[PDB]
C-alpha cells in the first residue's frame, strides 16, 4: 500500500510542480529579453538625433 | 611613433576616440595621461568617425585635454622559446618571478587555427596520475579531455596540484620499453585568490616540480580581459612545444566558471543581447574554441591532454556551464560532499565517474591484459554493496543472507583502502595489486566478469600489505 | 559585380558602403584576405554582411566583393570517394597545400579540375532538352555518372563533342541559343530540386537488422528517428546501416561533433569493405565532416548540403539513404546563430521557426518519378540526443510530429549487454500496413501474421512483470512459466545481434521467417504437450530447444536444408517424450 | 485597371520591407514583389505613415535588392472567387487548383476575413446530427450549427476518428420530425502543416469512400510557406458561409491541426517585434482564434447551416 | 453624483442554496466568481438574472460567444418575473460585444453598462449589474498598451490596470440619491484565469 | 602598500562554538554570512564585535537601520574589553549610512571603512572589519546605473560589480608593513538576498 501510494501520488505532483516553475522562470526570463532589447533600441536612437 | 589627441567620451571601462582609422580592429593600444601613468586598452569597434576603446584596469585619473592614444601591435602575440620551462607569468606574459624576460624564438598568435579532421588519430596510450579511482577506473588517455566536476567546498585545488605534481608517462609499459619520453606541465589559474596563489607556489616550490611547469596565474582583482587572455596563451605554449619539441604536454585550468563569469561581463560591457540565463549566445563556440586544441597529430610524436576543472554553481548538473562542457568534452570526473565530510580524500565518486575514451588505452602491450574486467567488477560490486548498506539500515544486518555480508564488508573495505590514499604516490600495479586484493574477499564464481585466466593468476590475495599505512 | 568598401568593424558584424545592387543573401568576399560571409539586411547605399571567421585585424577601406550568388554547392563528377566540410570543401586538398592546420581564407575547389573524365555522348545535334533530361555518361567507380541539364534550362541542342578525354570545366554541349552546358552546375543549398511526381512508399528499406526490419520496419523514401540518453550504441547502428544496407549511395553528415569521434569515423571506414561489390566501401559514400570549433555558419548549413547531394544521386535514378548524426548539435548551431541576430526566443531559448526548419529538411525524402522518367528514393535516419533524457524537449517533440518510424534506445538493455537496445515497448512503426502485400508476395505468404502472432506473445512477457516483481520467477504456474521461459528466449535469441559474425551480421527475410516458425511450432508443441500433463523442468531441458539458438549461424544458402532439418527433428522429441 | 508600381525600396531587413512614396497604398492591401529575374512574390500591407509604407512578405527575401525590385498593388482588400462547381475539387489553400483540372469561374468575389453576425440575426441550434459514434451521439451529442473540437494526442487516432465522422454524418430527419425530407449535406476539409503520408491517407479514404463527389478540400503541405498556413482556414470558412448562406447547404467544417496554425501565427508575430504572451505565443491569439470559431452558427429565416469540428492534439 | 452612502444591511436574494446560505451577498456589495473554462459561471450569472428580486438587471457581454447572447434573446419574452408578473425581457437591458467585434470596444461598453446602471438607481429602483468578464478589458487593455509602447508590469498588463478594475468596482453600493430616495447597485463580475 | 604576504596560521576566535569549531576563519581570511530577513546576521555580527580577539573592530552601517547604531552607541561604553580591561568603545570605530540617508554615500562609506582598517593595520595591530549589508551597495550602483541609462547585466545590476566586490575582497591578508611589523585586516560580509 506504502509503495503504490507514494508511486500514483506523491511522483507526479512534484513533476506537475517542477513544471511549472520551470514555466514561470522561462517566462520571466523572455520578459527581461525583451526590456533589454527595447532599452538597447533607445540608446541606438538617442545618438542619431543629430548625427 | 603616431599618437591620436581626439578623446570625445569615457564612461566606465570605454573611451571614444576620433580620427583613428588608422587602427585594426582588435589591436592593442597604450594610454597615457599626463601624470605619466600608461593603461593598455584594445579596440572593440572601428569606425569611420570613432573608434571604441576598452580599456584594462579603472579610469581613474584620465581626462579629455591631456589624455593620448599610440598604437602597440595589430594581433595579439605571445613570444615563446624553450626556456619558458620553470617559470611564472602574470596572464599577458609578462613575468612575476623577479627574472628577466626570455628571449623569445617566435612570436605567435593567441587565437588559434582550428585541426584539420583527416590529420588527427586515434588516442591509444594512457597517462599514469598516481591515483587509483582514476588510473584503474577511469582511465586518461592521451590526447582526451577530461574534466573534473567540483562543489563549492570540495578540494578540487589540492587535486588539481596532487596530479601536476605527479603525472608521469610509463614508456615502459609501451611494448619492449621504448625510451626517454620528455614531459610537461602547464598550469593556468584564472581568478584565483591570495591564499590559492600562495599554495600552489608553494606546492610547485617545495619537490622540484616546477623545472618542468609553466604557470600562467591570474588573481581575482586583475583585470577580467586578463582572464579571458590567459586559457588561450597556456594552450598556444602547449600547442608550440608538443607540435614542435615533440613534448608531451598537460594543460590543467583552474576555474572555467571564473572564464563565463568574465565571458558574461565582457558581453555586457559591449552590449549584447545574452542568451539562456544572461549567458552569451556564443558560449558554445568559445568553449568549443579552447576545448578543442588537445588532441594527437598524425605524423607527430607529441600530444596536447587537457584537464579542466570547474565548479558547478549549486551542485547543479542543468547549469549551462556543466551543460555545454559535457556535450565538447568525453566523460566527466565527479567530486562527492558525503566521501568529503566523511573524511575521504581524494573524494572521487566512481559511480556517476565515466571515461569515454578509456577502452582505446587499456589492454596488453600497454598496460596489463585484466585492466577492463577489474574495473567493470569492482564497479558493479561496489554499485551492489551502496544498495545494501542503505537497506541494512532498516531490516538489520542478521536479516541478511551471507553473500549480502560479504558485499557490505567489500563496500566499506574498498571505500577506506581503494580511495582513500591521502598523499600518496601509486603506480598502476600498485593499484591493480589493491584492487585484486579487495576482490579476494569475493567468493570465487561471484566474479561473473572476469575471465577464469585472471583468476587463476591473480585471486586470492590478502589485504594486509596497504593495511601498513593507510 | 557590386563592388564596396568597409565602413564599419564590430565583431562579426561589418557594415560595407557603395554596395547599391547587391542582393539579399548573397555571398561577399570581405576584406583583402578573402573572408566570406552573407548579405542580412540591405539599407540605402550601405550593406549589413556577416562574416563567417575571425574579423581580427581587418581594417576601415579594405574592399567588399559580392559573388552575385546565394549559397551553392557544385553538382557533379568526382563527390564520391570525398570528404567535405559543411560548404564544401574538400579537406584532403586543403591539407595537402596548408599543412595541419586550416588557415582562414584559404581558396579550394569542390570539383578537382585537372582530372579527366571518358565522356560519352548521348544526343545529337538538333535534338530538343528540357530540364532533367540525359546529356551522357561518365563512367566512375562502378557506376555510370549520367551527365544532366540543369532543370531550369531547356532549348534545341547545336553541338555536341565527340568521344574523348575532358575536365570538368570545358563545355560539352552548347545549345542554339549560347548556353554552353559543362560537367556540373550549382544549385541552391536552401531550395527543394523539382520532380515530376511523388509516389508511394511500399518497399522496405532492407536494414538487415533483425529487430528493425521485423518489428518497427521502414519503408524505401520513409523517414526514421533514433534517440537515446547518452551512450546507448547510436553510433554502431548507423554505420551498420551504411555497411549492410542495399542503398546503393550512402551519404553521412556529421553536424559538429567531437573531434575523436570525428577521427573514428574517418579512420576506420577507409578500412571497411563493400559487401554489395568486394570494393572498399568509400567507393560509394560521400562523407560530411565537422568539429565543434568549425564556423557556426558551416555547422547550420551542414545538413543541406547532404539533403542536396542526396537529391542529386536521386535524380540520376539511383536510392540514396542519408544519415543525419545528433541534429541536436544543428539545432543548438541554429540558436547560437539566432541568438547573434537578437530575435525573441521561444521554449527552451530556441528560435520559433525550429519546426519549420525540421519540416523542410523531413520533407524532401520520399520515392519520386524523376525529371527524366525514372524512379528515385532517398532514406533519411537522423539522431537525436536529448539532454537528459527526457523525449519532452522541443526538438525531439518537433521532431516526433513528422517521422514515420521512432526507434527508442536506452542503455538498461546495454548493462545486460543486449544489442540493439532497443525498448520494443515505446517504439512504433507506421510502415507495418503497407510493407505487407511485398513481404507476402516476395518472402512468406503467411509472414504478417506469424509476426503478429509473435508480437503479441512478447506482449504476454510484459504483462507477468506485476507477478515476478513480487513473487519469484519460478514460483508461478506452468501456463505462466512456459510463457516467461519463451519470452526470455526470444529476447537472447530473436531481438538480440552482433554484427561482427559472417553469418549474422546481415539477415534475409527468409532467415527471420524461418527463425520466427522455429520459435513458434516449438511454444505450440510445448503448450500441447503442457495440455497432456508434463514436468516444466522437461520442457526447459529437452535437447530440440538448442536448435532455435543454433539457427543463427547457418550460412544463408545452406539455411533452408537446416530450417527443414529442425522442422523434421521438433515433430519427434516432444510427441514421445512429454 | 492599368497598374502602378513603385521603386523606393529603402529598407529591406529579415520579412520586412520599407516603400518610400506609398501614400496612396491603403491598410491592409495585397502587394506583388518583384525582381530583377521577374519572380513574383506575395505580401501585405501593415502599416501606412507619410513618410514609409512597411510591407512584410508572403515568403522568403533571398535575391531581392534595391536597385530593380519594384512593388505594385494587386487590391485593396483580399478576395476569393467563390462558385458553386467546387464540389469535388481540390485546393492548396491559396485558391488554386492541384488536381490539374481547369481553373474555376468566379461568381462573386467576397472577403476572406469575413465580418461578425448581429446578434439578433441568429437563432438557436436545435437540430441531432447523428454522427455514428456511440459515445458522441448519447451522451455529449452534436448539434447542427454547434463548435465541438476534439481534444487528441500526439500518438492518439484522431485523424481516424475525423475520417469515420467525414464518411458518417447524416441529417436523420425522422425523430424531433422536421421536414421529413432528402437534404443536401457537405463537407468542406482544411489542413494545415500536414505530411505527404497523412495527405495520401486522406485523399484514398475520400476517393475509397466516395464522398468526395460533395465535398472541398484546402490541402496545405508541411512544406508550404507559413503564411498560406495562416490564410488556408479563412478561405475554407469564407467557401462552407457562401454555400450555406447561399444555397442552404448543411456544410460541415473540419480543421485537421489548429496547434501548426499556432505555432505558424507564433512565427509569424515574433517577427514584428510584440510583446509575448503566457508561453510565448502572441498576446492577441485569443482574438485571431475567436475570429475563426464564430462564423459558425445557424441564421434566422435562412435554410443553411455551418458546424465546425477542429481536431488538435495536446503537447 | 449622491449625497450619502449607507451600510448594506439587506441581502440579495440569488435563487441559489450554496450563495444564499453560506455565502452571502448583500444589496450593495460585490461579488467575484472565477473558474477555468466549462465551470459555470454563465449559467449562474444567467440563474441570478432569471430568479433574483433586483427590479431592474443589466447584463454586460464583454468579448464572449454570439450564442449566449442569442439565448437570452430568444427564451427571456417566454419567461415571467417574480415580482411583476409580465415579461422578463421587459425589466432587462442587454449591452452586448462579442468576441469578434473591434477589440476596443470591449473597454466602452463596460462604462456604458455601469452608467446605464448608475442611471437606473437615482429613481429608486434595485438594479443587478452582471460583467460576463473581466479580463477581456483586461486584454484590450494589454492591446492598447502594446500599440502605445507603454512598458508592462506583469504579464504585458499595463501598470494602472489595478486603478481601473478599483474605480469600476467602486460604483456599486447603497445610496441616498440626491432626489432624496434609497437605491441600490450589486455587481457580480466573472474572472476567466 | 604593504612589502609582502604571509600565510594563514592562527584562528580567529569569535567566541561562538559552531564558528570557532566546525567552521573556522583564519587571522588573515574573509568570511560571508547570507541569509534571509529575522535569521541573525546583525546579532551575529555584534557579537564578533563585543567577543572576538581583534585589538581593533571597524564597523560598517551600509544602508541598515538607525537603532542598531543607536544600540551600539549606547551598550558599548557599559561593557569591558575582554584584554584591554577597559571600556569597550575605546577599540572601535563606527561609519553609519542608515536607509534613509542619500544613496550615492554607500559605496563611499564601504570605501572609508575598508581604507581605515588597512590604516590601522599599518601600525601592527589585528584589525576585525564588519559589513552589515553588501547587498545595498549593489541597489545603489543598480539606481546610479539607471540614470547613467546604461545596458544592465542580469538582475539590472551594472556589469562591472563582480570586479568592485573582488576589489573589496582582496585587501583583507596578513602582511608585512612597510615599517616592518606585523598587521592582519579580517573581513566578515552579510549579504541580504
Ligand atoms: N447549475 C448548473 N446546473 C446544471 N448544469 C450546469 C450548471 N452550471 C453549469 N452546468 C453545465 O456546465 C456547462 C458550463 O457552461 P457555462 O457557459 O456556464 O460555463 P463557463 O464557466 O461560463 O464557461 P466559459 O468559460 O467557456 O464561458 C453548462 O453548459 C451546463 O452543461
Ligand atoms: N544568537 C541569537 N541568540 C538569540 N536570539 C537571536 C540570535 N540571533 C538572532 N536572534 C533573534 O532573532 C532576531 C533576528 O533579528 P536580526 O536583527 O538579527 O536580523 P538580521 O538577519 O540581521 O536581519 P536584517 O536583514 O533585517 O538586517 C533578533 O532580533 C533576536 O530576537
Ligand atoms: N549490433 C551490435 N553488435 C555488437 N555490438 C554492439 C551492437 N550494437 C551496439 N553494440 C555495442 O554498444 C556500444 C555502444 O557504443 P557507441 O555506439 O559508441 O555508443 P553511443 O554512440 O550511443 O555513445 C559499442 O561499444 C558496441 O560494442
Ligand atoms: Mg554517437
Ligand atoms: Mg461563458
Ligand atoms: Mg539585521
Amino acid at each position: 500500500r506504502r509503495v503504490n501510494a507514494l508511486e500514483q501520488v506523491v511522483i507526479p505532483g512534484i513533476r506537475a510542480q517542477i513544471r511549472f516553475i520551470q514555466q514561470v522562470l522561462e517566462q520571466r526570463e523572455r520578459e527581461d529579453t525583451f526590456r533589454l532589447k527595447r532599452i538597447k533600441g533607445k540608446i541606438e536612437a538617442r545618438e542619431a538625433e543629430e548625427e | 611613433k603616431k599618437e591620436y589627441t581626439g578623446i570625445t567620451y569615457i564612461s566606465g571601462p570605454l573611451l571614444f576616440v576620433e580620427n583613428a582609422k588608422d587602427l585594426a580592429y582588435g589591436a592593442i593600444v597604450d594610454i597615457k595621461d599626463g601624470t605619466g601613468r600608461v593603461r593598455g586598452g584594445q579596440v572593440i569597434e572601428v569606425s569611420e568617425e570613432y573608434a571604441v576603446i576598452q580599456v584594462f584596469e579603472e579610469t581613474t585619473g584620465l581626462d579629455l585635454a591631456t589624455t593620448s592614444v599610440s598604437l602597440v601591435e595589430d594581433v595579439a602575440r605571445l613570444g615563446v622559446s624553450k626556456e619558458m620551462l620553470g617559470r611564472r607569468f602574470n596572464g599577458i606574459g609578462k613575468p612575476i618571478d623577479g627574472l628577466p624576460p626570455i628571449t623569445p624564438e617566435k612570436r605567435l598568435p593567441i587565437t588559434g587555427l582550428p585541426l584539420n579532421p583527416v590529420a588527427r588519430r586515434k588516442p591509444e596510450q594512457f597517462i599514469q596520475t598516481g591515483i587509483s579511482t582514476i588510473d584503474v577506473m577511469n582511465t586518461l588517455v592521451r590526447g582526451q579531455k577530461l574534466p573534473i566536476f567540483s562543489g563549492s567546498g570540495l578540494p578540487a585545488n589540492e587535486i588539481a596540484a596532487q596530479i601536476a605534481r605527479q603525472a608521469t608517462v610509463r614508456p615502459d609499459l609501451s611494448g619492449e620499453g621504448e625510451k626517454e619520453e620528455p614531459f610537461a606541465v602547464v598550469f593556468a589559474a584564472m581568478g584565483i585568490t591570495q591564499r590559492e596563489l600562495s599554495y600552489f607556489i608553494q606546492e610547485f616550490e617545495r619537490t622540484g616540480a616546477l623545472s618542468r611547469s609553466v604557470l600562467f596565474l591570474n588573481k581575482a582583482d586583475d583585470p577580467t580581459i586578463e582572464r579571458i587572455l590567459t586559457p588561450r596563451m597556456a594552450l598556444t605554449v602547449a600547442e608550440y612545444l608538443a607540435f614542435e619539441h615533440d613534448y608531451h604536454v598537460l594543460v590543467i585550468l583552474t576555474d572555467m566558471t571564473n572564464y563565463c563569469e568574465a565571458l558574461r561581463e565582457i558581453g555586457a560591457a559591449r552590449e549584447e543581447i545574452p542568451g539562456r540565463r544572461g549567458y552569451p549566445g556564443y558560449m558554445y563556440t568559445d568553449l568549443a574554441t579552447i576545448y578543442e586544441r588537445a588532441g594527437v597529430v598524425e605524423g607527430k610524436k607529441g600530444s596536447v591532454t587537457q584537464i579542466p576543472i570547474l565548479s558547478m554553481p549549486d551542485d547543479d548538473r542543468t547549469h549551462p556551464i556543466p551543460d555545454l562542457t559535457g556535450y565538447i568534452t568525453e566523460g566527466q570526473i565527479q567530486l562527492s560532499r558525503e566521501l568529503h565530510r566523511k573524511g575521504i580524500y581524494p573524494p572521487i565518486d566512481p559511480l556517476p565517474s565515466l571515461s569515454r575514451l578509456m577502452n582505446n588505452g587499456v589492454g596488453k602491450g600497454k598496460t596489463r591484459e585484466d585492466h577492463k574486467q577489474v574495473s567493470d567488477q569492482l564497479y558493479s560490486a561496489y554499485a551492489n554493496g551502496v544498495d545494501i548498506r542503505k537497506l541494512v539500515a532498516i531490516i538489520g544486518e542478521d536479516a541478511l543472507t551471507e553473500n549480502d555480508r560479504r558485499y557490505l564488508q567489500f563496500a566499506d573495505a574498498f571505500e577506506r583502502f581503494f580511495i582513500n590514499q591521502g598523499q600518496q604516490n601509486r603506480s598502476i600495479e600498485e593499484s591493480l595489486q589493491i584492487a585484486w586484493a579487495l576482490l579476494s574477499m569475493l567468493p570465487q564464481g561471484e566474479l561473473k566478469r572476469i575471465s577464469k585466466d585472471h583468476i587463476g593468476k591473480y585471486y586470492g590475495q590478502k589485504l594486509e600489505e596497504i593495511w601498513g599505512a593507510p | 559585380m557590386i563592388q564596396g568598401v568597409i565602413q564599419k568593424i564590430a565583431g562579426p558584424a561589418v557594415i560595407a558602403k557603395g554596395m547599391l545592387g547587391a542582393r539579399m543573401y548573397d555571398i561577399c568576399k570581405v576584406g583583402e584576405e578573402g573572408l566570406v560571409g552573407e548579405i542580412i539586411r540591405l539599407d540605402g547605399d550601405t550593406a549589413f554582411v556577416q562574416v563567417y571567421e575571425d574579423t581580427s585585424g581587418l581594417k576601415v577601406g579594405e574592399p567588399v566583393v559580392s559573388t552575385g550568388l546565394p549559397l551553392a554547392v557544385e553538382l557533379g563528377p568526382g563527390m564520391l570517394n570525398g570528404i567535405y566540410d559543411g560548404i564544401q570543401r574538400p579537406l584532403e586538398r586543403i591539407r595537402e597545400k596548408t599543412g595541419i592546420y586550416i588557415t582562414r581564407g584559404v581558396v579550394v575547389h569542390a570539383l578537382d579540375r585537372e582530372k579527366k573524365w571518358a565522356w560519352t555522348p548521348m544526343v545529337k545535334p538538333g535534338d530538343e532538352v528540357r530540364g532533367g533530361m540525359v546529356l551522357g555518361t561518365v563512367p566512375e567507380f562502378g557506376f555510370t555518372h549520367k551527365i544532366l541539364v540543369p532543370p531550369d534550362v531547356r532549348g534545341r541542342v547545336k553541338e555536341v563533342k565527340p568521344a574523348g578525354e575532358y575536365t570538368v570545366e570545358e563545355p560539352v554541349v552548347v545549345l542554339e541559343d549560347g548556353t554552353e552546358l559543362k560537367m556540373y552546375h550549382t544549385w541552391p543549398v536552401r531550395r527543394a530540386r523539382p520532380v515530376q511526381r511523388k509516389l508511394d512508399p511500399n518497399t522496405p528499406f532492407l536494414t538487415g537488422m533483425r529487430i528493425l526490419d521485423v518489428l518497427f520496419p521502414v519503408a524505401m523514401g520513409g523517414t526514421a528517428a533514433i534517440p537515446g540518453p547518452f551512450g546507448s550504441g547510436k553510433t554502431v547502428t548507423q554505420q551498420s546501416l551504411a555497411k549492410w544496407s542495399n542503398a546503393d549511395v550512402v551519404v553521412y553528415v556529421g553536424c559538429g561533433e567531437r573531434g575523436n569521434e570525428m577521427t573514428d569515423v574517418l579512420v576506420e571506414f577507409p578500412e571497411l569493405t563493400d559487401p554489395k561489390t568486394g570494393g572498399p566501401l568509400m567507393h560509394r559514400t560521400v562523407l560530411i565532416a565537422n568539429t565543434s570549433n568549425m564556423p557556426v555558419a558551416a555547422r547550420e548549413a551542414s545538413i543541406y548540403v547532404g539533403v542536396t547531394i542526396a537529391e542529386y544521386f536521386r535524380d540520376q535514378g539511383f536510392s540514396v539513404a542519408l544519415m543525419a548524426d545528433s541534429t541536436s548539435r544543428w539545432a543548438e548551431a541554429l540558436r547560437e546563430i539566432s541568438s547573434r541576430l537578437e530575435e525573441m526566443p521561444a521554449e527552451e531559448g530556441y528560435p520559433p521557426y525550429l519546426a519549420a526548419r525540421l519540416a523542410a529538411f523531413y520533407e524532401r525524402a520520399g520515392k519520386v518519378i524523376t525529371l527524366g522518367g525514372e524512379e528515385g528514393a532517398v532514406t533519411i535516419v537522423g539522431a537525436v540526443s536529448p539532454p537528459g533524457g527526457d523525449m519532452s524537449e522541443p526538438v525531439t517533440q518537433s521532431t516526433l510530429r513528422i517521422v514515420g518510424a521512432f526507434w527508442r534506445l536506452d542503455a538498461s538493455l546495454a548493462f545486460r549487454r543486449h544489442f540493439p537496445a532497443i525498448n520494443w515497448n515505446g517504439s512504433y512503426s507506421l510502415f507495418t500496413s503497407a510493407l505487407d502485400p511485398w513481404y507476402r508476395e516476395n518472402v512468406a505468404e503467411d509472414y504478417p501474421e506469424l509476426r503478429d502472432a509473435i508480437s503479441e506473445l512478447l506482449q504476454r512477457e510484459a504483462g507477468l512483470q506485476e507477478i515476478v516483481q513480487l513473487v519469484g520467477p519460478d514460483a508461478l504456474q506452468d501456463a505462466e512459466r512456459l510463457v516467461i521461459e519463451v519470452g526470455r528466449i526470444i529476447r537472447e535469441d530473436f531481438l538480440q545481434q552482433n554484427a561482427y559474425h559472417e553469418v549474422d551480421a546481415y539477415c534475409s527475410m527468409k532467415k527471420a521467417y524461418g527463425i520466427m516458425k522455429m520459435i513458434l511450432a516449438f511454444y505450440k508443441e510445448a503448450e500441447a504437450a503442457i495440455k497432456r500433463g508434463v514436468s516444466i523442468d522437461e520442457i526447459l531441458q529437452l535437447p530440440v530447444l538448442e536448435r532455435i539458438g543454433r539457427a543463427r549461424y547457418v550460412s544463408e544458402e545452406e539455411f533452408p536444408a537446416y530450417f527443414e532439418e529442425a522442422m523434421k527433428e521438433i515433430q519427434g522429441a516432444f510427441k514421445a517424450l512429454a | 485597371l492599368l497598374k502602378k508600381e513603385y521603386t523606393g525600396i529603402t529598407y529591406i531587413s529579415g520579412p520586412l520591407l520599407f516603400v518610400e512614396n506609398a501614400k496612396d497604398l491603403a491598410y491592409g492591401a495585397i502587394v506583388d514583389i518583384k525582381d530583377g529575374t521577374g519572380r513574383v512574390r506575395g505580401g501585405q500591407v501593415i502599416e501606412v505613415s507619410e513618410e514609409y509604407a512597411v510591407i512584410q512578405v508572403f515568403e522568403e527575401t533571398t535575391g531581392l535588392d534595391l536597385a530593380t525590385t519594384s512593388v505594385s498593388l494587386v487590391e485593396d482588400v483580399a478576395r476569393l472567387g467563390v462558385s458553386k462547381e467546387m464540389l469535388g475539387r481540390r485546393f492548396n489553400g491559396i485558391g488554386k487548383p492541384i488536381d490539374g483540372l481547369p481553373p474555376i469561374t468566379p461568381e462573386k468575389r467576397l472577403p476572406i476575413t469575413g465580418l461578425p453576425l448581429n446578434p439578433v440575426a441568429r437563432r438557436k441550434p436545435e437540430q441531432f446530427i447523428q454522427t455514428g459514434i456511440s459515445t458522441i451521439d448519447v451522451m455529449n451529442t452534436l448539434v447542427r450549427g454547434q463548435k465541438l473540437p476534439i481534444f487528441s494526442g500526439s500518438g492518439l487516432p484522431a485523424n481516424e476518428i475525423a475520417a469515420q465522422i467525414a464518411r458518417q454524418a447524416t441529417v436523420r430527419p425522422d425523430l424531433s420530425g422536421e421536414g421529413e425530407k432528402e437534404e443536401p449535406f457537405a463537407v468542406v476539409f482544411a489542413a494545415m502543416g500536414i505530411t505527404q503520408r497523412e495527405l495520401s491517407y486522406f485523399i484514398q479514404e475520400f476517393e475509397r469512400t466516395g464522398a468526395l463527389s460533395r465535398s472541398v478540400l484546402f490541402l496545405n503541405k508541411a512544406d508550404d510557406p507559413t503564411i498560406e498556413r495562416i490564410l488556408t482556414p479563412r478561405m475554407a470558412l469564407t467557401v462552407a458561409e457562401y454555400l450555406a448562406f447561399e444555397h442552404d447547404y448543411h456544410v460541415l467544417v473540419i480543421l485537421t491541426d489548429m496547434t501548426n496554425y499556432c505555432e505558424a501565427l507564433r512565427e509569424i508575430g515574433a517577427a514584428r517585434e510584440e510583446i509575448p504572451g503566457r508561453r510565448g505565443y502572441p498576446g492577441y491569439m485569443y482574438t485571431d482564434l475567436a475570429t475563426i470559431y464564430e462564423r459558425a452558427g445557424v441564421v434566422e429565416g435562412k435554410k443553411g447551416s455551418v458546424t465546425q469540428i477542429p481536431i488538435l492534439s495536446m503537447p
